[PDB]
């Protein structure tokens, strides 16, 4: 489970989990607040 | 060691080839000039003939193929002088190679001449 | 207004524009039931439209011969005519959140740095100190000023150079 | 003696290698110290090769990776299906298949993409898909949406048995080197199990369920309202009503009185008129007929008993006078390397893909797909880039046996010696007629268009001027077309329409007409000789030379994949075989988009349209527009790009994007292809010292990519763009005007 | 060996096609021709120049 | 030890015959001759490309170019064990020794060999090519 | 003939010697390492400039030098 | 010159590892030019960590 813990820290699953993290971020708040150009 | 193959050992392609024209090793340059010009104008006035842009006018078509191909056995003639004029500074010789070029100059036009002459 | 150009809310061919929109939405509508599911999209995407041309138009853009909201990049133009939320009050969003990104990768790699093995914390992230120095880097504006203003912000001529120089 | 042999536990099921990175190198376990390591990460995670030189270990690792492949493509059949079932319009399809697109694609109403989801028909509303499977499943009987949910579960338990195999036979039970090497049971069960138990039970499906249900389609009666297949299966009285041959049962089948199933083992040919596609029970007679060759094919080689033959015996028995020891050592060669197995397989499977290409074009076995013009031209295309690829993938292959196995002390006066021994008189002779074939092919088109732009017409090759007609092919059309009246007199009709004869419309449309060819074909096709010849020339000349040239003697000692050997003797960039399908890799892209652009413009221009006479797509301009460059720039790319540039504000636009963003991903190729790492080490370098101005440069060193990762990241960019630049074109050009 | 090119003659000892080549392309590179001095240098740009404005 | 000399009468490898064996710059301008003895009957690989059955005793083969004797020089002495040297001929008759030219390997240091192309400084310490500007050819820095 | 020159950092690792595929570079007595070895360029006429020498090089900077210079038939690496 | 283990700066301007900090493995005490052996935590292109340097070319900082 620590060596299942350090894979989940290796770069590439990082970067997948955190990019779906911004990915979902940004999709969430343009879907409540759609089309935003101004502000 | 050499690959060996029937195209390249066989007797009757040695024999066809010390037969032919460029390889007797004891006729004069000037003979196997004109010898080799009466085959190729012989063969090179037909294409242009049969193809050229004048190929549909008749009585026109052979006289605009012929001059064509005497044409084409002058600039042949050119690059063989211009040739030797390179390389050499019997055959392989700067004199034999002139006058090599010079028989398959007339050869050459000869041959176009009897190619028209039918 | 700005540079010849017209506000939306009066411009005419933005209400063309929003007009030709509505009239293919609903000629797209107009071959389907009225509780099925396409008719109830094509529905939420004219709301979604009408409620975008009546924002663009409440936020005071300026139109311009085409009926499109043209953009103010003049601070003082912009806070003289009210247009700083186009371009000014986005730049300095931008800059908070680039200067975020840039001040905790900064202190993550100066945290890894100083132990025997930071091609390995580079590789295999270290995510209790990744998570504690991007909470904490919410005062990098602040934090980097003060790095500026000690001299600390900066690497001196120790610097790898080339024959040249 | 052929038997199981395994080991028992070899490798322990553990999360540890997953949280060391590179741990399957001896050099990459080290650690990274500059960015290369990463790269190199990914480029040899799957040369088990490399990683040890056990033949036992590196078989028992494709094994399981092969497992793990086909879990992956059991997880995509399973999304297929599930996407068919849940987000399609496939049973209003099937109520009307002239008239209802298949669409099982749909987008979330987000961001404006929304209007991706177009009229499709059946008051649905998605992406129309151009793979087939609607057509497919109308051919195997599926009615529901029910059906298709419980082979979605089905293809996702059969992923999860797929990866279980995998992790079984690599950590607990992994099978021996000689359980790997007993090739001659594996032929006996691959021939009789799979192609022949294959072919039998898919025959078996067929007759039992296919023709029923589809005959009834058919015959007009609602998809609701025909019986379900297992009430086929049961009550024979039904089938006795339809093809009253059932009410026999087996007992014509075991008296050999096999005459009287001749209601659904037929030899028709042609297409179902009011259906477009090929019968059906042409079809169950045609896996009958297969399942037998291939029962009978699987019991020839020798296993456990006396009887069968020998592959070895079988390959050292074929001696001449002109190759000396033959066939001796070949044996060998094809039981302890990978690659050379690899390479075979590819060559064939790549090859297979393009007749399968060709012969599914031509005789359409679905029902309502030769009409589908969308998804003829897109299967077409589609198989023919699968194929190619792994042509290239064979001739890579080789010549990564001819570096690493290749191994002359049992290899001595061979096939592969005296290949290897001729290789001089091979190229050159390939050289001359690759010159050969591409002055007089090319030398056509720039010849008329000289002429057409002289305004001498009557000068150029064509068929109104100069002609150059195909008369062996046109021979060969009419021989096959007469066929069923003298060579083949159990034939009621020709294989295939495009032989001659009449035409087949479907709700309209041109299913298939016959083809004519003339000097624009005989054009085309000698176009597609000469670039088949190249690719070939350059691939061949990879793997014959691999190994040494005059250029670089000891090659061989350099690796597969090497950069160069300097700039001296001249320079030497590109000398090894990798480079050589790398360069392969472009002129294989070269040859099979002239090749897709022959299929789309003939199939529009001479086959496809509306029947009234027929109207066709693009009124029939091919026989005069096609034997100029300036003819396929205006009347094909020009012409039929009008509605991937004019897609905006529809469901198409997504092709239009495409479109631009392929072209893109083609110029960005450009500057990996045409540069080169110096420049850009030297500005990394700069940027690293920007960076250790503000103590931000990194631990792991930043590198310029190396030479061959240059070319490799440049030829992938560039095959992705040109591609899909084309994918867009042909798609939006085909739903458009289809 | 070959007297083309004169400026050269580690280019005129080279027994292959690039010879001519590089006869060619290290023509009017006039700082690396054989006994070059730099007033011969300028009067050849000179004479070069008005090669240029016939 | 002394130079030793070629014999043009020692059999060859048993070879079937390339097409990539020499040319008219064997008839023209040179060709190497490479000799070894081996101690028992065994398959090689041949340079030019093949494979070839070297005799148990004195062996004998020709080449165009250089890096194909050393290639073959490699291949002999890391595989085999074997210690070969090859020679330089011409169409005239001459014949030149060469590798090992000391008789003594190049790989390791032998007292007598004159150090030559050695720069006594670093590579830093050279000049600029400001200092070498118009001398006879075309020179680098490195050469003075 | 290529421009092969040896440099006094020479550690006399014998790398540049064993990677040459033209037996062009040897190692003669020295004092100026610890090795008492150096590397010498006596055969720059068959150098053909391939830089295998500089790429077996372990010193920074390097200690053999190639520079391409005229080319004659043996730099070529010419079999014709 | 400088001890076995301590950290010096190198400053042979063609090296690359200029400008930066290394460490001392040995000094030889013959007549050698560049005796000063140094280890960097980091490689050079061609993948080296090591390098010889002179009594000059070191500072000890
Ligand atoms: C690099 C140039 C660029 C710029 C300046 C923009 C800017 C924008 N795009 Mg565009 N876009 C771009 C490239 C760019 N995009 C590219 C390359 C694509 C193709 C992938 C797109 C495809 C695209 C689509 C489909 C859409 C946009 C939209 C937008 C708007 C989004 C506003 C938002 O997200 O809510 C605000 C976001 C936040 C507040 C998140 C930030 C969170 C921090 C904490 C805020 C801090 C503030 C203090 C914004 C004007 C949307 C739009 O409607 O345009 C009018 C939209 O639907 N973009
Ligand atoms: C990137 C370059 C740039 C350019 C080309 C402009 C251009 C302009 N600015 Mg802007 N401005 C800029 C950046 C720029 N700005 C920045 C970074 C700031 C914040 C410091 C401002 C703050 C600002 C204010 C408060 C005002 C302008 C105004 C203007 C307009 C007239 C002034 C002029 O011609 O000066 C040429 C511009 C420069 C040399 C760049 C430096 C800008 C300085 C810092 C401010 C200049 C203000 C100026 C003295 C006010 C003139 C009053 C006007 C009625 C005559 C002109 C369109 C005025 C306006 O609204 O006109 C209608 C105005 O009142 N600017
Ligand atoms: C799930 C439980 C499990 C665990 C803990 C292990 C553990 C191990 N396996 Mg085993 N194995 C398993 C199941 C498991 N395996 C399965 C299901 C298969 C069949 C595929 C195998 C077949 C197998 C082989 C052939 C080998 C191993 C090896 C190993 C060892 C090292 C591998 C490693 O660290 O890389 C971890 C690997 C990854 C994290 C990558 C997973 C790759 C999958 C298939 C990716 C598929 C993604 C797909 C392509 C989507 C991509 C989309 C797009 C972004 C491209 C390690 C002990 C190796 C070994 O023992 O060497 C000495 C070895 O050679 N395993
Ligand atoms: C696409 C199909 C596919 C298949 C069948 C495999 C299969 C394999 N990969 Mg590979 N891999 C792939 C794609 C694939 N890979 C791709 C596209 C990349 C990026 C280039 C990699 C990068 C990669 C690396 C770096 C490594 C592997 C490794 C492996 C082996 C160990 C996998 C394992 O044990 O986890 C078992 C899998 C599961 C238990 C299920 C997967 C679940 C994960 C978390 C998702 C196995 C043979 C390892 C190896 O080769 O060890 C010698 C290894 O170190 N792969
Ligand atoms: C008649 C029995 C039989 C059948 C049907 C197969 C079928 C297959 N083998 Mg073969 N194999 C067999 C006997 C058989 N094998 C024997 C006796 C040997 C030893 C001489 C091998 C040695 C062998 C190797 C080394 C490899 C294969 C591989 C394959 C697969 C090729 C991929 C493909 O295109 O299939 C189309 C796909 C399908 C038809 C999917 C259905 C597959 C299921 C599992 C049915 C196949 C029957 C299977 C043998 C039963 C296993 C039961 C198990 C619980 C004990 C295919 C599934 C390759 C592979 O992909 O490994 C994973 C591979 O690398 N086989
Ligand atoms: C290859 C696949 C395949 C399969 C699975 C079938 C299957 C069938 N066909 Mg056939 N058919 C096929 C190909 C196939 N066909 C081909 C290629 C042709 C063309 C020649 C035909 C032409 C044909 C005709 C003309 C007819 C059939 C019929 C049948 C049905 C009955 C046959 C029968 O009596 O079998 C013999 C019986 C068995 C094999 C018994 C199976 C063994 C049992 C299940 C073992 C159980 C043991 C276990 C211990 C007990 C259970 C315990 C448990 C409950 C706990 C059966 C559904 C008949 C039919 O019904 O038509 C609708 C029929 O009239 N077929
Ligand atoms: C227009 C683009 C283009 C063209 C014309 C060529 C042409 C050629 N390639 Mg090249 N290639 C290209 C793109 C191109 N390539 C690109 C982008 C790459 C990078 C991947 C390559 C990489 C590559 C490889 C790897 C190979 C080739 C080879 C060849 C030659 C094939 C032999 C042949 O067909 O001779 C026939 C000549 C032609 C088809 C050219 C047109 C000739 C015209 C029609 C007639 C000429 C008469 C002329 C008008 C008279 C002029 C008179 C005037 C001077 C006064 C041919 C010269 C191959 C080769 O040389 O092996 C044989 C080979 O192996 N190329
Ligand atoms: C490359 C392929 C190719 C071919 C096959 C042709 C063919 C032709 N051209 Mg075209 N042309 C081409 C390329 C080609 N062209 C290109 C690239 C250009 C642009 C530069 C042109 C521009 C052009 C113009 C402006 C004209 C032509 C014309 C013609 C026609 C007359 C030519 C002629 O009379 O030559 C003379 C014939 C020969 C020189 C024959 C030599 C070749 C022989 C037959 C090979 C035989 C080898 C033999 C089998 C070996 C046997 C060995 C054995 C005995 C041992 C002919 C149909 C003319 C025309 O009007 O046509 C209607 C014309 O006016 N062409
Ligand atoms: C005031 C004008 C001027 C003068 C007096 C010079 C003088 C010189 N230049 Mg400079 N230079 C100039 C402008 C000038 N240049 C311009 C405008 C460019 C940008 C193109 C350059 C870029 C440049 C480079 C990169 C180099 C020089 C070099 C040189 C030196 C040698 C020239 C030589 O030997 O090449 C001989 C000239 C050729 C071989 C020309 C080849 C033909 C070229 C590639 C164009 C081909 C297109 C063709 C004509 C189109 C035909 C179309 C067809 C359909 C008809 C000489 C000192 C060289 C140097 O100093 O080396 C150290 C050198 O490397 N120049
Ligand atoms: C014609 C080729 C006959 C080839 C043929 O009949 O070979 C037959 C000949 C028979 O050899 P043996 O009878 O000794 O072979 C015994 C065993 O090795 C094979 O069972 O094979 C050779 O001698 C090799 C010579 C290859 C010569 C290569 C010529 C290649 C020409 C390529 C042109 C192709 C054009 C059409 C392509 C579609």
């Amino acid at each position: 489970m620590k060596d299942f813990t350090t894979y989940l820290s290796t770069a590439p699953v990082i970067a997948t989990i955190w990019f779906t993290f911004t990915a979902g971020l940004l999709i969430e708040i343009n879907r409540y607040f759609p089309d935003p150009l101004v502000f | 060691g050499m690959l060996e193959t029937p195209v390249t050992s066989a007797p009757i392609v040695a024999t066809y080839l010390s037969n032919l024209p460029a390889y007797r090793t004891g006729v004069a340059p000037v003979l196997r000039g004109v010898e080799i010009g009466l085959a190729h104008g012989f063969l090179l006035a037909g294409p242009f003939i049969k193809l050229g842009p004048l190929r549909n006018v008749p009585e026109t078509a052979e006289i605009a193929g012929s001059l064509s191909a005497a044409g084409l056995v002058l600039i042949l003639a050119l690059c063989l002088s211009i040739y030797g004029s390179a390389q050499f500074q019997p055959l392989f010789s700067a004199d034999g190679w002139s006058e090599f070029a010079a028989g398959f100059l007339v050869g050459g036009e000869a041959g176009v001449a009897w190619a028209y002459v039918c | 207004d700005i540079a010849g150009l017209t506000p939306c809310s009066e411009s005419k061919a933005y209400a063309k524009l929003e007009k030709k929109e509505l009239k293919t939405l609903e000629k797209r509508l107009k071959q389907y039931e009225a509780d099925s599911a396409p008719a109830v999209a094509l529905k939420a995407t004219m709301e979604r439209t009408k409620a975008r041309f009546a924002n663009y138009a409440k936020a005071g853009l300026l139109c311009g011969n085409d009926g499109l909201p043209h953009l103010i990049a003049d601070p003082g133009l912009a806070l003289k005519y009210g247009h700083a939320g186009e371009v000014f009050i986005p730049t300095f969003g931008f800059l908070y959140v680039a200067g975020y990104i840039g001040y905790v990768g900064r202190q993550y790699l100066i945290a890894v740095k100083g132990e025997a093995k930071p091609t390995d914390k580079e590789i295999i992230i270290d995510v209790p100190l990744a998570t504690k120095l991007a909470w904490q880097g919410a005062g990098w504006p602040l934090a980097a000023v003060q790095e500026l203003q000690r001299g600390t912000l900066l690497e001196k001529e120790e610097n790898i150079t080339v024959s040249p120089r | 003696k052929v038997k199981i042999a395994v080991d028992r536990n070899p490798v322990e099921t553990s999360f540890e290698k997953w949280a060391k990175p590179g741990h399957f190198s001896r050099t990459l376990s080290k650690g990274p110290n500059t960015t290369t390591w990463i790269w190199n990460l990914h480029a040899d995670a799957h040369d088990f090769d490399s990683h040890t030189s056990d033949l036992e270990e590196i078989s028992r690792k494709v094994f399981s990776a092969h497992f793990g492949q086909l879990g992956i493509i059991f997880i995509w059949l399973s999304g297929m299906y599930f996407h068919g079932a849940r987000f399609s319009n496939y049973e209003a399809w099937l109520s009307d298949p002239t008239h209802i697109k298949p669409s099982a694609q749909v987008v979330w109403p987000i961001v404006g993409q929304e209007i991706l989801n177009g009229d499709v028909g059946g008051g649905f509303q998605g992406i129309q898909i151009t793979s087939g499977f609607f057509q497919l499943w109308r051919a195997s009987g599926i009615t529901s949406e029910l059906q298709l949910y419980t082979t979605a579960i089905g293809g996702l338990v059969m992923a999860a048995a797929m990866f279980f195999a995998g992790w079984f036979h690599y950590h607990k039970a992994a099978p021996k080197l000689e359980w790997f090497q007993n090739v001659e049971s594996m032929l006996n069960h691959h021939l009789g199990g799979l192609l022949g138990l294959g072919s039998l039970a898919w025959a078996g499906h067929q007759i039992h369920v296919s023709l029923p249900v589809n005959k009834l389609l058919d015959a007009g009666v609602d998809p609701k309202e025909i019986p379900l297949p297992h009430d086929l299966l049961l009550n024979r009285a039904i089938m006795a009503d339809l093809y009253p041959s059932f009410a026999k049962g087996i007992a014509p089948f075991f008296t050999l009185n096999w005459s009287e199933y001749s209601d659904f083992l037929t030899f028709k040919g042609g297409l179902n008129p009011v259906t477009g596609g090929l019968w059906l029970s042409d079809t169950a007679h045609h896996h009958v007929a297969i399942a037998v060759l291939f029962l009978v094919a699987g019991h020839m080689y020798r296993t456990n008993w006396g009887i069968g033959h020998s592959m070895k015996e079988i390959l050292e028995a074929h001696r001449g006078p002109f190759t000396g020891e033959g066939h001796v050592g070949l044996y060998e060669i094809l039981t302890t390397s990978w690659h050379a197995q690899l390479a075979i397989n590819l060559a064939l499977f790549g090859s297979l893909s393009i007749i399968v290409a060709h012969h599914m074009y031509a005789m359409p076995p679905y029902p309502y797909l030769a009409t589908d013009y969308g998804t003829q031209l897109s299967l077409f295309t589609h198989h023919t880039w699968i194929g190619g690829f792994c042509i290239v993938g064979a001739g890579a292959h080789a010549a990564i046996f001819m570096v690493r196995d290749y191994d002359p002390t049992n290899n001595y006066n061979n096939l592969l010696d005296r290949v290897i021994r001729h290789r001089d008189a091979i190229i050159s002779h390939l050289n001359w007629v690759c010159i050969f074939l591409g002055f007089h092919s090319f030398g056509l088109y720039i010849h008329n268009d000289t002429m057409s732009a002289l305004g001498r017409p009557q000068d150029m090759f064509s068929d109104t001027a100069i002609q150059l007609q195909p008369v062996f092919a046109q021979w060969i059309q009419n021989t096959h077309f007469l066929a069923p009246q003298l060579t083949a007199p159990n034939a009621l009709a020709a294989t295939s329409l495009t032989w001659g004869g009449d035409l087949v419309a479907v709700g309209g449309k041109v299913a298939m007409m016959p083809i004519s060819l003339g000097t624009s074909d005989f054009m085309v096709h000698h176009i597609h000789a000469f670039t088949i010849h190249v690719t070939v020339l350059i691939l061949l000349k990879g793997v014959l030379f691999a190994r040494s040239s005059r250029l670089i003697p000891d090659k061989a000692n350099l690796g597969f994949r090497f950069p160069c050997d300097g700039p001296g003797r001249g320079g030497t960039c590109q000398v090894s075989a990798w480079d050589h399908v790398f360069l392969g890799l472009f002129w294989m892209y070269n040859s099979l988009s002239i090749v897709i652009f022959h299929f789309s413009w003939k199939m529009q221009s001479d086959v496809w349209g509306t029947v009234t006479g027929v109207s066709h797509i693009t009124g029939g301009n091919f026989a005069q527009s096609a034997n100029t460059i300036n003819g396929w720039l205006r009347d094909f790319l020009w012409a039929q790009s009008s509605q991937v540039i004019q897609s905006y504000g529809s469901a198409l636009s997504a092709y239009g994007l495409i479109f631009l963003g392929a072209h893109f991903v083609w110029a960005f190729s450009l500057m990996f292809l045409f540069s080169g790492r110096g420049y850009w080490q030297e500005l990394i370098e700069s940027i690293v010292w920007a960076h250790n101005k503000l103590k931000v440069a990194p631990a792991i060193q930043p590198r310029a990519l190396s030479i061959t990762q240059g070319r490799a990241v440049g030829v992938a960019h560039y095959l992705l763009g040109g591609i899909a630049t084309t994918w867009s074109f042909f798609l939006a050009r085909i739903i458009s005007v289809g | 060996h070959k007297l083309f090119p004169k400026f050269s003659q580690g280019l005129a000892q080279d027994p292959t096609t690039r010879r001519i080549w590089y006869g060619l392309a290290m023509a009017h590179d006039f700082e690396s021709h054989d006994g070059m001095t730099e007033e011969n240098l300028y009067q050849k740009i000179f004479a070069s120049h008005f090669g240029q404005l016939s | 030890w002394t130079v030793p000399t070629l014999n043009p009468d020692t059999p060859s490898p048993i070879f079937g015959g390339s097409t990539g064996g020499l040319l008219r710059k064997a008839q023209t301008e040179e060709f190497y001759v490479i000799t070894w003895e081996a101690k028992k009957e065994q398959i090689f690989e041949m340079p030019t490309g093949g494979a070839a059955i070297m005799r148990q005793g004195p062996n004998l083969l020709k080449f165009g170019k250089k890096e194909q004797c050393l290639a073959l020089t490699t291949q002999l002495r890391n595989k085999f064990k074997l210690t070969p040297c090859f020679y330089r001929v011409f169409p005239d008759g001459k014949v030149q020794y060469l590798h090992p030219a000391d008789g003594v390997y190049p790989e390791k240091v032998n007292a007598g060999r004159v150090g030559a192309n050695q720069n006594m400084r670093r590579i830093g310490q050279n000049v600029n090519p400001i200092k070498v500007k118009f001398s006879g050819r075309m020179m680098s820095p490195a050469e003075i | 003939a290529h421009i092969v020159k040896i440099y006094d950092t020479c550690i006399g690792c014998t790398q540049c010697v064993r990677a040459c595929p033209l037996d062009v570079l040897e190692m003669v007595p020295w004092d100026g390492c610890k090795a008492s070895q150096m590397a010498s360029a006596p055969r720059t006429e068959d150098c053909v400039g391939c830089k295998r020498c500089e790429t077996a090089c372990p010193t920074d900077f390097l200690s053999v030098r190639v520079y391409l210079g005229s080319e004659s038939t043996r730099s070529m690496g010419l079999s014709y | 010159g400088p001890k076995r283990g301590s950290l010096v700066k190198i400053l042979r301007p063609e090296s690359y590892w200029f400008n930066q900090v290394g460490k001392v493995v040995s000094v030889d005490q013959s007549g050698v030019r560049y005796p000063v052996v140094v280890r960097f935590e980091n490689q050079n292109y061609a993948g080296v960590t090591t390098n010889n340097y002179a009594l000059d070319e070191v500072v000890a900082a």
